[PDB]
């Protein structure tokens, strides 16, 4: 959506990437994985 | 049951494990998860983590100022109860030394343990699918039916004679 | 204005915002715990009702005691309809019962006499240094949590026992007349009315349902990226889903 | 009493035991507290100060007086 | 000390009255007594899983009122046995040199008995020995050896040349912050000796017995319970099949420990985890009841204890209360005499200072009892007597001159009434119809 | 620190005249004098409904204590359609 | 502990010469009809109220300068400083500007409270002083910003912005003359490519 | 000096964690910092997400904020008593060692130095539950029946005594916890 | 959470639900039988009202007596048209229901 399209080059915000990668992590270890604030994985992924 | 990367209680780094089984581990038992959830919650000073200005503890309010012991204990005891899976707090020994100006409190927290809901995302499976037969056993019978009968006969011959 | 003043402005947003998060999350924790029940012992504790105070374990059954309860009252009401007749008089028709209301007044003192640890207010109060334990303050943040979380309270009065009552209002007055104590008044009214065995469950309903918002097809609507697979058992999945499921395109 | 009052105001502990053993009369045994401080009056003579001590229970007990248990059961009433 | 951080946070675990003392046979430490907070610590001390002490500790820490901190007594071992008077995998656990966890395995009683002995010899055999005789004996060399049950029906039986009657005077010297007393020997001689010691030192004795004579016909007095009943000893006895192997003494202690004696909490219908229901018929239960041998019974839709009756006959909750009154009354009066004698104003027998004891005794022990519901108060309509506590003190005109020379005050008297719980209920009704 | 308070603006322009090209209400805002009659700090009550149908979207407005000059400007143009 | 944190420029603090009573209250409401049954959602929370009474006197006992009432009050002649007039001037400005005030009380601390009414009077009794009453209620409040925190926004339909070179023509204003810093480069291109409003 | 100057000594403002512009963080390791701490050699340290002073310990060992308070008490007590003696001696009614005028010093000392200390939080007050002693300031004055005749010839009053308790700030905090689970 | 709490939430729901079955059932049967007739004795008794007090049995005509009654008041109301009538048109009046209240202990 934000990469190369039929009308030039776009730019993604930060939050969309954060949500996408957090969804990927969620899928990696099920719906129970924690990814907000207190997770070490959260501090690694956001950085 | 909150899963997350395991933090070593002794050093603070990730718990890669013993030299014989080095790797990476996830916090599974509720006790371990809650331990690190409290540790991070207390170790991060309020406002010092970017991407979340509201997280952390406001140490700057108390440290360096003349403060009342009773007020500090309330805040310390309140931050703990922000976790949704804390049953109670058992005891609280708050003591302050005026000579060294140090403050040190003790307390413990009680938390239960839950179930795993689903094992699909973790390792193993709990079912026992059958094993295909071997050779012409299926179409002609099995020898074990003879062996078990022979053993039963032998043990019965053993039983009757007193020993 | 100045660049330095921007930092001061930022403090307002953070500290003010952080304050509501602590209040909001704590309230969210309530209404999520269903294995917790709150009971208030208005009176009768020293006459017969001591049997019920022994059953509470400070963990999931909690008791609220007050240093003094000045008065309590109970008033139920009913409504009567009436229609007119040609005889220049009025007759009557069915009647209805209007739930019921309860109120009481009490006081929490900063110099207690009977410090019973079983009372949930005295969870952390110091035995030998009461006035610095902040009893009057410690009661507000626990009473307010019960009310704003919409708990169904049970009242154990000497005359009778009431259940399914919801708090509606309360007051706290630190008048100069008494000091070192808080005057507390409360009002309540009767709020008169997944897991579990399949045998006991009956046919439920959910209404119309759109596409699940936790998986693909919403991303195509929200214009996002599909999550890559984790590789395991490759060349076995990809042949089958790609042929039997396809891709959203 | 003045020192006790100051300490109670500072910390919070106000309750202390009070006992009065009467002679050929009723007695008392309960827990009391200091209610109101009296008023000094420096004059020609030596003054008097009256302390009001409030007590939880104020039921007087026969105790030393003998032959009360038998008498109590003697009273009739309906 | 120098602190390199403005804030140092450590997240870690672990850490009449409660603490019980279990007098065990072992050699894992030199002292006579040691305290533990969890079964984990005992493993670190070389206690093999399934061992007697381990069974007691795990049972006591699992109760609803588990004690904060158990205590282990030490009596020397000379030999240990594994008895196979019943069999079906008969896994057994051995720990030697405090580190060698060799869990021996056997499967299928002489054959298994000899087979187990053979397996041990196949080991480290250079530190332990085994020999079959149905049972098989295991002996250490100067090496800590621990043997415990892993599975099967066999039961461990430790043996020692030392006698309980002599060790108990030794353990008390090291420390005495323990109230409950339990022993492993469970022989008739050993149990009786322990019961007598508990009296003179004001301790509560507990024991579970597997004797079948417990529920024998009442006319037959052959069990231990009959002997204690005759001697009028207070010891909370009971009958259970798991009394050995599992040492269910911990379960009972687990229900009373974390509970102040002043509340008068009865033990009638409480549930004891670990115990197994008593399967005897109605006649058997009636027999055992006459013995004062309490039974754990599987009730209507559940299972619960029956009655806290000691060997003498009095309910157990009374005994703890009586001891609790003794302790607090003794410390409270002493704690006041010191203050007076430490200000230079020591108490005198002047008849103007003695009466002060009315407030001292009514303050600490008595009032705390009333606020907790332990002590009754009020009036009685049929006996016409009141329940209020009373205190009487002698005057100087009655103390014999002999006491004044020795400076002793005697013959003080106190009165109390206990609040009794409810145990049984029996309805009676009759549906008469009008005419 | 402030609160979160409402704000609004109302503008009145020249009469609308339909011609031979698409009509844009934007270009009629300016009055003959130039700047239009803007009303900001007066209590106003309005209701505006919108829909997708043949009928146009219509909205209602009420203003209290207007100055006489503005009312005079609307007494005139009563034959015309002010934007 | 927190009073000393207040400076004299950003975190202004107010202290009254005396406060007699203060009260705090919250309210809730529920459906008056029997529910269908658990349907515990039939309740709502109102805004908490706070009120108190105080006094400001011409004869103060404590003149701690940290108080913003005593910004520039004379040390030796408190009555010529006209302290009661100082308090009112402060009070109206705070209420008029709709500041989100923070209350520090005996037990708890309240934030995001706005003043809705106050009263002042000078009765015959208690002369040389003024009685003050205040009322406050909660506020459920919900650019130069970091691009990483930015979110897609909207402004609706927009027209010609501000009095520009084109908006001037609409209002019949005469075009703003160009200051001749340079009239050689842009001139040949400006008129040819951008043209002129006409 | 820029962090302490514009700050009245009576507030007891500690210098523990204040930020000093211009200074640069101390880069030594943990062992080095511990060594310097034993020396009473304070260090400016770059802290978690910031940089701040460490401790106001003087060479002798006492915290610095105490030293300023002790000097501030010395100065004000000295000027206040003198400022009162002048007034009496300037009205012709100079103070006398008559045992009927000495007691007045209770009000003079309690007025200027002591009370100003309490209102500012510098001086403690109240009661102690474990030591069982109170923190109230006390003042004792000798009577004419104890002043040696040598002093009366020299017109000197000595051996007046005063008592104070200082309000200590907070510098360190060390939490301890243990997550035990029910069984 | 843990199964231990699920075994606790059920207790909270079960015992609370049992309360309605007690109170709600009693009113149901109390309305399902019209034979019983309740009566109240406010004052009256000793001035010859004992003649009918003795009629009350313990099964059908239940009677209630308070330890003390302090005051009791009885009142009736009427209303009329507030506009001049056309004239006799004495039908422009209506009768309301009489009220009765008292205090006791």
């Amino acid at each position: 959506n934000y990469g190369l399209t039929g009308s030039g080059f776009n730019l993604p915000p930060m939050d969309d990437l954060v949500q996408e990668t957090k969804k990927t992590f969620k899928s990696a270890f099920g719906e129970d994985f924690n990814t907000e604030s207190n997770s070490v994985a959260d501090k690694l992924i956001q950085i | 049951q909150f899963k997350d990367l395991l933090l070593d209680p002794l050093t603070g780094d990730l718990d890669f494990g013993t030299p014989g089984d080095r790797g990476m581990r996830l916090a599974l038992t509720n006790q371990l998860s809650l331990r690190q959830r409290l540790y991070l919650r207390f170790a991060i000073w309020a406002g010092d983590w970017y991407f979340d200005e509201t997280f952390g503890f406001p140490y700057r309010t108390f440290v360096g100022k003349k403060t009342v012991k009773a007020v500090l204990d309330g805040r310390i005891k309140s931050e703990v109860r922000q976790e949704p899976d804390v049953l109670q707090i058992t005891d609280f020994q708050s003591t302050m030394d005026v000579v060294s100006r140090s403050y040190k409190c003790f307390f413990t927290v009680v938390t239960a343990e839950g179930e795993e809901i689903s094992l699909a995302f973790v390792g193993e499976d709990e079912y026992q699918y059958p094993t295909p037969p071997e050779s012409n056993v299926q179409l002609c019978g099995d020898e074990g039916v003879i062996i078990n009968f022979k053993n039963k006969l032998y043990y019965l011959i053993n039983f009757r004679l007193p020993k | 204005i100045s660049p330095a003043q921007q930092a001061q402005a930022d403090k307002r947003a953070r500290d003010a915002a952080a304050a509501k998060r602590k209040q909001d999350t704590e309230v969210s924790n309530a209404k999520s715990r269903e294995d917790i029940q709150y009971t208030m012992f208005v009176s009768g504790l020293r006459r017969g009702r001591l049997n019920e105070f022994e059953r509470k374990n400070r963990t999931d059954d909690l008791a609220i005691l007050f240093d003094s309860v000045t008065t309590h009252t109970y008033t139920k009401d009913y409504n009567k309809s009436s229609y007119a007749v040609e005889s220049k008089a009025k007759a009557s028709d069915h009647v209805t019962t209007q739930d019921g209301k309860f109120t009481f007044s009490g006081t929490v003192t900063d110099s207690p006499y009977l410090i019973d640890p079983r009372n949930m207010i005295d969870r952390d109060t110091d035995k030998e240094n009461p006035m610095l334990a902040r009893r009057p303050a410690k009661a507000i943040e626990i009473l307010e949590l019960i009310a704003d979380s919409h708990q169904l309270v049970t009242l154990v009065t000497e005359d009778n026992i009431l259940s399914n009552y919801v708090i509606t209002s309360f007051q706290v007055d630190r008048s100069s007349e008494a000091g070192s104590s808080i005057n507390v008044q409360v009002t309540l009214e009767e709020f008169r009315f997944r897991t579990s065995d399949p045998k006991k469950a009956k046919n439920a309903n959910t209404g119309t349902k759109q596409t699940a918002e936790d998986g693909a097809v919403d991303d195509s609507a929200k214009q996002k990226r599909q999550t890559p697979y984790i590789g395991k058992n490759a060349e076995t999945k990809e042949r089958w889903e790609n042929a039997a499921i396809g891709t959203t395109d | 009493l003045a020192q006790w009052q100051r300490q109670a105001n500072v910390t919070g502990l106000i309750y202390l035991p009070v006992q009065v053993e009467g002679s050929q009369g009723l007695s008392l045994n309960t827990i009391g507290w200091i209610q109101k401080q009296p008023d000094l009056s420096y004059g020609t003579e030596v003054g008097q100060m009256d302390w009001e001590i409030g007590v939880l229970d104020a039921w007087l007990s026969p105790d030393q007086i003998q032959g009360i248990a038998a008498g109590i059961t003697g009273l009739l009433g309906l | 000390e120098y602190q390199d951080k403005v804030v140092d946070v450590e997240v870690s675990l672990g850490t009449g009255f409660e603490t019980p003392m279990f007098l065990a046979m072992h050699g894992n430490f030199p002292e006579r007594i040691r305290f533990y907070v969890s079964t984990a610590g005992m493993v670190a001390d070389g206690f093999a899983v399934g061992s007697p002490a381990y069974q007691f500790a795990t049972n006591a820490f699992a109760g609803n009122f588990a004690p904060q901190r158990v205590a282990i007594g030490r009596m020397s071992i000379d030999s240990s046995k594994v008895d196979f008077t019943g069999t079906t995998e008969q896994v057994v656990v051995n720990i030697t040199l405090n580190k060698v966890v060799k869990a021996v395995k056997i499967n299928v009683p002489a054959q298994i008995a000899t087979a187990l002995a053979d397996a041990v010899t196949a080991d480290l055999t250079g530190k332990a020995t085994a020999v079959a005789t149905t049972y098989v004996t295991v002996t250490a060399s100067p090496n800590v050896v621990s043997v415990g049950k892993g599975a099967g029906v066999y039961k461990i039986v430790n043996e020692s040349s030392e006698t309980v009657a002599t060790v108990l005077p030794s353990v008390i010297a090291e420390n005495h912050n323990w109230y409950f007393l339990a022993t492993e020997a469970r022989s008739d001689a050993d149990i009786v000796a322990a019961a007598e010691f508990a009296k003179a030192n004001y301790k509560l004795h507990i024991y579970n017995s597997t004797d079948v004579d417990a529920y024998a016909p009442e006319n037959s007095a052959a069990s231990v319970f009959d002997t204690l009943k005759s001697l009028s000893y207070d010891s909370l006895g009971t009958s259970d099949a798991g009394a050995d192997v599992d040492f269910t003494e911990g379960s009972v202690i687990g229900a009373m420990a974390a509970n102040d004696p002043s509340y008068g909490d009865s033990l009638h219908l409480k549930t004891m985890p670990g115990m197994v229901p008593f399967a005897g018929s109605d006649t058997q239960r009636s027999n055992a009841w006459s013995r004062n041998a309490n039974i754990y019974r599987g009730l209507y839709g559940g299972g619960s204890y029956i009655e806290g009756k000691t060997s003498s006959g009095q309910y157990v909750d009374v005994i703890r209360f009586s001891h609790w009154v003794k302790f607090r009354m003794e410390e409270s009066v002493f704690a006041y005499m010191k203050r007076r004698s430490d200000m230079g104003l020591s108490m005198k027998m002047s008849d103007e200072d003695l009466p002060v004891l009315k407030s001292v005794l009514m303050n600490n022990p008595i009032n705390i009892g009333i606020r907790n519901g332990g002590i009754l108060t009020g009036y009685d309509t049929e006996n016409k007597v009141s329940y209020d506590p009373t205190i009487i003190i002698p005057k100087r005109a009655n103390i014999p001159t002999n006491d004044l020379a020795a400076r002793i005050l005697r013959d003080v008297k106190v009165e109390l009434v206990y609040n009794n719980s409810l145990h049984y209920v029996k309805i009676r009704a009759s549906v008469v119809l009008d005419r | 620190m402030r609160a979160m308070e409402r704000t609004y603006t109302l503008v009145i322009g020249r009469p609308v005249v339909i011609g031979e090209k698409p009509v844009n209400i934007e270009k009629f805002a300016n009055t003959s004098k130039g700047d239009a009659y803007e009303i900001k700090d007066l209590h106003i009550e309005f209701n505006v409904k919108k829909d997708n149908s043949k009928e146009p979207n219509k909205g209602y407005v009420t203003v209290y204590n207007l100055s006489d000059e503005v009312v005079n400007y609307l007494s005139v143009n009563q034959r015309e359609s002010l934007a | 502990n927190e009073f000393e944190r207040k400076n004299r420029t950003d975190d202004l603090a107010i202290l009254f010469d005396s406060v007699t009573t203060h009260t705090y209250t919250k309210d809730y409401n529920k459906s008056s009809y029997a529910v269908e049954s658990k349907a515990s959602d039939h309740v709502t929370t109102q805004d908490g109220k706070f009120t108190f009474s105080g006094t400001v006197t011409d004869s103060p006992y404590l003149i701690d300068p940290r108080n913003m009432i005593d910004r520039d009050t004379d040390k030796e002649n408190p009555m010529l400083a006209r302290r009661p007039a100082k308090a009112i001037e402060i009070l109206e400005l705070i209420a008029d500007s709709h500041q989100l005030v923070t209350l520090v009380t005996e037990d708890n601390i309240l934030s995001n409270y706005v003043i809705t009414s106050f009263q002042v009077d000078r009765s015959s009794e208690a002369g040389s002083s003024i009685n003050v009453q205040v009322t406050l209620e909660e506020f459920r409040f919900k650019r130069t910003s970091d691009p990483k925190k930015a979110k897609n926004a909207n402004t609706g339909t927009k027209q010609t912005a501000e009095d520009g070179a084109v908006d001037d023509s609409a209002k019949q204003k005469r075009q703003t003359p160009y200051i001749g810093k340079n009239a050689e480069t842009k001139e040949r291109w400006e008129n040819a490519a951008i043209g002129t409003t006409d």
